[PDB]
């Protein structure tokens, strides 16, 4: 897989495809 | 979390899969 | 058919803009 | 869920905000 | 049907690259 | 407009440039 | 809504969804 | 314009809606 | 029909994340 | 190619990696 | 066309649309 | 290559078309 920083919507889209029908959680607040 | 681990620094596929459910 | 996989990427992109820091969960399972 | 209510018809921002945390 | 809402995001993304600094108007109303 | 000419068939860059300013 | 800088195609897509069937104008030259 | 208001600086939804038509 | 042009942009976006530095070729011709 | 195997049905990351270099 | 730096997936998508049914090659390793 | 020519620096449409096949 790609080996670089993935930010904002590019992180959500990387999550979307990696996880498949499992889905995911996006929690940016820290 | 994810921003800190995957945007500030880089994430392998295994690590990005920690945020799958 | 139509395409809910292509729609899902648009959906999670839309949710990244709408939810902001509240974050979200994407579960196509119910 | 969201895939059946928002891919079968258009969902505004307001309808999408229902699925946030 | 098919999906002109999902097509529209692709359309305005395509127009951002093609028009550049000339800019554009997106009106699905005519 | 653009939605009926370019979502019903493919529009090249050249066809898309017609809708710029 | 998201509270961050939105640039290039991410601004066009934020516009696309915010505005709905009203459409919008993207004029980057200043 | 929009680049200056929303990319250089940040825009609330109300402000981004100034660029709707 | 369905839309393989809109699917193709998603496809090449997906391949950018999966292939990383190996790169790819997109040929809808075979 | 990829358009007929992955637009007609969903392709996982693993199926997509077959078309890399 | 747009006159700015296009990086990552924004370069792949610019390629996707510019090239049309010809397709393209994305080779980021140098 | 392309990253160096089009991301580090800017590419005209003719130049970006060098990476079409
Ligand atoms: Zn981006
Ligand atoms: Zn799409």
């Amino acid at each position: 897989f790609v080996n670089q920083h993935l930010c904002g919507s590019h992180l959500v889209e990387a999550l979307y495809l990696v996880c498949g029908e499992r889905g995911f959680f996006y929690t940016p607040k820290t | 979390g994810i921003v800190e681990q995957c945007c500030a620094s880089i994430c392998s596929l295994y690590q990005l899969e920690n945020y799958c459910n």
